[PDB]
């Protein structure tokens, strides 16, 4: 059910801010297949520090053996969005309500993604 | 690790440096913070959004780093991000051990043999820092207020020793510091951002020596009187070439020895009171200003005693060997106790002249000697006074160029910015205006040529009761007419270069041939700028004393101020004749003499063709493959003779006689003959450095000519001859398309040649000219000359970056593969409005342009950074960038001529060279052009008799000690492995040194053949004692325990 999933560490924040009161913009760069990701998270009530390593998993539906459209005692940090944008070392465009999410990485590790499609966002802090 | 500064990324911009320190020193120790800068965009109301802190110990940055990693770091809901930095906010050491304070500084020289020192002046309460990592040792002398700055590098030092002052030998209480070369000295000059824990708020700036007395002007040696340290040998033991033996000294009152003069290092004259010669005197001035013998040991009464009344030839002898010594001497007197006309006709034949050379250093001055240099024609006619010439050059004090920022500092005074003179200015108007004074003589400004301008040298005359400087400067001409500060200065200096002497012809017949000038577009186009007309009986005349057989059709000549190539022609009327745009000034002398007739090199490919030719089309394979048969046909020069002799013939001279030239056709196998092997192979590593300095192909289809033009008007736009000799390449095969065999040893082409030039920095010089063959042009007899149609549009000259027909090289090519499609217009050759003055020159102003041409000088920086530009940027040579840099190169090119500085901006700097460059201090980025292709390439490629004999032997080692050679082959062949730091930098000074070496080897191989003629007198007789030289020098058996030569016996 789950497309990609790879463990990221985070490289530097945009803000570089712990009480701004603002998005935050992280830069995360995945481990052996060494994809650099971009992606805005709420520091506030998900708190991450540089050097940090997280876990990240993609799936179409939450549910088990189809149902599009039970992960949640597992992750903690769920999202629903649209990729919008493919065209690019092949990079994703991903908004989960206005949050931007860029994806770069390598042709080949991102294959099985179609345009115009809602897919999820699984996170966990280890 | 290396360095003590880190660079935070981000702060708030509404902190002060206050506040950050205070956050420092809270969460890091206290007061542990030394310096704290933040940048600021405006003046004093805009910080930037980042700031470099330096810490005092490095157990504090490492804390700092790991809480930074941590991001334990927070200040105003900020994280302070730690990162390296390139630069120390204020450069000084870490370690609290090497910094002294309230030391002792005193100066001296090694004034006896003994084990005795002698103190000039001292200093007391100085700083000493220690810096391993910038290599430098500073120290801080307060003077009258304003605190001085005395830098010394590890190269300056050459030897470490320690002594004491208390008197015990267990202690040690000082260290000497021997100096080879003058130490830097600066000078102090007169905040809410800027903490820095101390007054470090002014800057230096090089200064002249600021002692009383110049007691570190004459100061060759520095004694640090310190406190007995238990650790101190280790701090010290860092110095280079530190010696681990314990000496004592003795203090030697030497106050006596101060000169108040500008000239510090020289002795004082009015100690003899006698008649003693100006050449012996200054032959110990050379070997005091050497690091050979003190200044007291030379002043002593016995030795000028000794040395007053002998014999002048034997005392030349004992001078040069005691200035051929290998180490420091102590006692001149027990070693020349235990020791014991020509001009005309050398200047008749080779122009050999002995000429003193001195270099002027801020801190003091040095004289290399009467050093065999080609002779002038300043000198033919006033040959009498040799040793009154003196060239006089300004360096630094490591002798290397003086850099922009020590004359004329830029200071913010006012609303505008104006410089600021240094001290080094004043210094050096001063020595240009009083004169530099040796013995009893006294030194004056004749003039300087175009080279010696740039290399910031200039000749001096010793004014004598006969003939003075001004009697010479009237002699020469009169340039009174002359309004501009440059063209004066140029025009009086040109009439100093290398010439051979021929007869004279008066001033009864000399032609006024009318000139052309076409204007097109509003544009005044010349095209006869340097042309002029000869007769074959001139010719004739003119070739008998240069010993040369063909008649050249073309050759440069300059007489009486005119200056241009003249061209022959079957149509003459007399023997000379002259055109209008040729007279420079007025002369009373109408010397005729020629410097080069021709010369039919193989054309060679420099970096700027390349990077030029690399956008019309040609392709990156054509260039690889070039260089890869270039590589193979060098690796197997060794091991095959053939290809010795054909390389030979198409490298270095079309037709050149010499004795490896000879051999390498006939010889034995390449493992015999060592005294030829060894030769080829130093060849093959010189050829193998050169090409990885610098490009250059060798290419045999293509010479490098002159070019010239004929009184026919039958050539249109685009149409030219090219004729030049057969080589080995085209006798062996002259069946081509391009090739006409129009005689033996000439052949015609009939293909596209283009012309270019050394300095290219445009696109548009690429102009694709079509060859054609005329009965009638052939009639005229043209060889070695490309013709140039008298009609058209724009002369081509004028296209080939605004050039003239002054005897200039072109670079020609009867190649097919190149891409004529793509043409490019050239860019306007309009130069600067000159500048006229209201009256005339007082001597000051030119002596005010001399010494401004060394500030704003970068005419070498602008190929450099047009260079890596083209190599960053892709379709180079296309970009506004390109042209602009073009521009202000030809700007600088015509500095030399009008005073129009090149103006070089900030932001063009490139910041970045690549691999292909010998700067390994800078940033090195991998290119991936054609020319790191090429390199990369390169570096997988790489990856009676007896006494005769003794005498040949002993001058060889001697010129070798002399020049510092160490074997054989560098003093020969006149490339040094080996290099100074000055020596490296640039490529004039280096040629220069070589072609004098090759002189003095030229000069020493004469002096062997008049021996040999004079020894024998008999034919048969002199080929049997060559025979027995060879046998005797071949068996190794008669080889002594000394280091025998083997080039004794080889003469031809």
């Amino acid at each position: 059910i789950i497309m990609f999933e790879d463990i990221f560490v985070v490289d530097k924040l945009d803000p570089d801010g712990k009480k701004f009161d603002k998005v935050t913009r992280v830069e995360a760069r995945s481990h052996n297949l060494e994809m650099f990701m971009h992606l805005d998270v709420n520091t506030e009530v998900y708190p991450l520090a540089v050097g940090d390593k997280f876990t990240l998993a993609m799936a179409p539906t939450l549910n088990l053996d189809g149902t599009p459209d039970t992960l949640a005692d597992k992750y903690e940090y769920i999202m629903h969005g649209k990729l919008y944008k493919i065209s690019e070392k092949a990079e994703l465009y991903v908004s989960f309500g206005g949050l931007l999410m860029l994806l770069q990485g390598d042709p080949a590790h991102i294959s099985h993604f179609e345009l115009d499609q809602r897919l999820f966002l699984l996170m966990r802090k280890l | 690790t290396n360095r003590s500064t880190v660079k935070i990324s981000n702060v708030p911009q509404t902190i002060v440096a206050d506040e950050l320190l205070r956050f420092l020193e809270l969460h890091l120790g206290e007061d542990t913070v030394f310096a704290l800068e933040i940048p600021t965009t405006r003046d004093n109301w805009k910080p930037r959004d980042f700031a470099r802190v330096q810490f005092t110990t490095l157990e504090v940055k490492s804390r700092a780093q790991l809480l930074s990693s941590q991001s334990k770091l927070l200040f105003k809901t900020h994280n302070l991000r730690l990162s390296e930095a390139y630069d120390d906010i204020i450069p000084r050491p870490v370690d609290p051990r090497k910094r002294l304070d309230d030391i002792v500084l005193t100066v001296g020289f090694p004034e006896s043999d003994e084990k005795r020192f002698c103190a000039l002046e001292k200093w007391d309460g100085v700083r000493c820092w220690i810096l391993t990592e910038k290599r430098r040792v500073e120290f801080w002398v307060w003077e009258s207020g304003d605190c001085y700055k005395i830098e010394v590098r590890f190269e300056d030092i050459i030897e470490t020793l320690s002594c004491c002052v208390n008197g015990d030998a267990s202690e040690i209480d000082a260290f000497l510091l021997k100096l080879k070369y003058g130490p830097k000295v600066f000078k102090r000059v007169t905040d809410r951002y800027r903490f820095c824990k101390e007054d470090f708020d002014f800057m230096w700036i090089r200064t002249t020596d600021f002692s009383g007395s110049k007691s570190i002007g004459t100061s060759t040696c520095f004694c640090l009187e310190v406190h007995n340290g238990s650790t101190m040998l280790d701090i010290f033991s860092g110095l280079p070439y530190y010696r681990e033996d314990t000496l004592s000294l003795t203090y030697v009152d030497g106050k006596t020895f101060a000169s108040a003069a500008q000239i510090v290092p020289l002795l004082n004259a009015a100690i003899l009171g006698l008649e003693f010669p100006y050449e012996i005197l200054f032959q110990l001035n050379a070997l005091v200003h050497a690091q050979k013998i003190s200044l007291f040991a030379a002043s002593d009464m016995e030795l000028i005693k000794i040395l007053r009344g002998m014999s002048l030839e034997t005392a030349l002898v004992i001078l040069k060997k005691l200035h051929q010594q290998s180490s420091i001497c102590y006692d001149p007197v027990f070693f020349v106790k235990t020791q014991m006309a020509s001009a005309y006709k050398r200047l008749t034949e080779q122009n050999i002249m002995s000429c003193q050379r001195a270099y002027v250093t801020p801190s003091k001055i040095y004289l290399l000697g009467p050093e065999l240099e080609t002779a002038n024609y300043v000198v033919k006619n006033f040959a009498e006074h040799v040793s009154d010439f003196m060239r006089v050059t300004f360096v630094e004090e490591d002798w290397s160029k003086l850099p922009a920022n020590a004359l004329s500092v830029n200071s913010k005074e006012g609303y505008f910015v104006k410089p600021s003179r240094t001290n080094i200015y004043n210094r050096v108007l001063s020595i240009l205006g009083e004169g530099i004074t040796v013995g009893p003589k006294r030194f004056e400004f004749l003039a300087f040529s175009a080279s010696q301008l740039r290399g910031n040298s200039v000749w001096m005359f010793a004014s004598n009761e006969k003939v003075k400087a001004e009697d010479i400067r009237e002699w020469m001409g009169c340039f009174r007419k002359i309004r501009s500060i440059s063209k004066c200065a140029a025009r009086m200096g040109q009439l100093f270069s290398a010439s051979r002497q021929t007869l004279i012809v008066r001033a009864q017949d000399v032609e006024q041939i009318p000139d052309i000038e076409v204007t097109t577009d509003g544009a005044d186009y010349c095209f006869s700028d340097g042309i002029g007309k000869i007769s074959l009986a001139f010719a004739k005349q003119v070739a008998q004393k240069c010993g040369l057989s063909h008649v050249p059709s073309a050759f440069q000549i300059r007489y009486g101020g005119y200056k241009g190539v003249i061209a022959v022609d079957r149509s003459s009327f007399r023997k000379l004749s002259l055109r209008d745009s040729m007279l420079k000034f007025d002369s009373n002398n109408r010397m005729l003499n020629v410097t080069r007739w021709t010369e039919s090199m193989p054309c060679f490919l420099n970096r700027e063709i390349i990077c030029l030719l690399s956008t019309l089309g040609i392709e990156d394979a054509m260039f690889e493959a070039m260089q890869a048969v270039h590589l193979s046909m060098l690796g197997n020069m060794l091991e095959d003779r053939d290809a010795a002799l054909n390389v030979l013939q198409k490298l270095s001279g079309e037709n050149s006689k010499n004795l490896l030239v000879k051999m390498l056709l006939q010889g034995y196998a390449p493992s015999s003959e060592p005294y030829l092997s060894m030769m080829l192979r130093v060849h093959h590593e010189s050829q193998l450095s050169e090409l990885k300095s610098r490009c250059r192909i060798l290419v045999p289809k293509g010479r490098i000519l002159i070019g010239c033009m004929d009184e026919m008007g039958i050539l249109e736009y685009g149409q030219v001859y090219v004729r030049v000799t057969l080589t080995k390449a085209e006798l062996k095969s002259r069946d081509q398309s391009y090739f006409r065999k129009i005689d033996e040893e000439t052949s015609v082409v009939i293909g596209k040649v283009v012309v270019t030039k050394n300095p290219c920095l445009h696109p548009g010089d690429i102009r694709v000219l079509d060859a054609i063959y005329e009965v009638h042009f052939e009639e005229k007899g043209y060889l070695d000359c490309i013709i140039f149609p008298q009609k058209g549009e724009r002369p081509h000259p004028n296209e080939c970056s605004g050039g003239d027909l002054d005897g200039d090289q072109f670079f020609v090519s009867w190649d097919e593969k190149i891409i004529p499609s793509e043409m490019d217009p050239p860019m306007d050759y309009a130069g600067s409005r000159p500048r006229l003055m209201d009256h005339d020159v007082t001597l000051e102003e030119i002596h005010k342009f001399f010494v401004d041409y060394m500030i704003s000088d970068t005419l070498g920086v602008i190929s450099t950074a047009h260079l890596v530009h083209a190599d960053r940027d892709p379709e180079k040579a296309r970009s506004q960038k390109c042209l602009e840099l073009a521009n202000l190169h030809s700007r600088a090119v015509d500095f030399a001529k009008t005073g129009a500085p090149a103006e070089m901006p900030y932001a063009l700097k490139p910041r970045e060279f690549p691999d292909f460059l010998e700067r390994f201090e800078k940033p090195t980025y991998i290119s991936e052009s054609v020319f790191g292709k090429l390199y990369r390439a390169v570096k997988s490629s790489l990856a009676t008799a007896k006494a005769h004999r003794d005498m040949y032997g002993e001058k060889l080692t001697s010129l070798m000690i002399y020049y510092g050679a160490a074997n054989e082959e560098e003093i020969l062949t006149g490339i040094l492995k080996t290099k100074e730091m000055y020596l490296a930098r640039d490529n004039r000074r280096y040629g220069d040194m070589k072609d004098r070496i090759t002189l003095s080897v030229k000069d020493l191989h004469k002096e062997a053949m008049g021996w040999f003629e004079k020894s024998c007198e008999d034919e048969q007789q002199k080929k049997k004692l060559a025979s027995a030289w060879y046998y005797v020098t071949y068996n190794p058996n008669h080889r002594d325990e000394k280091l025998t030569f083997l080039s004794f016996p080889w003469i031809v």
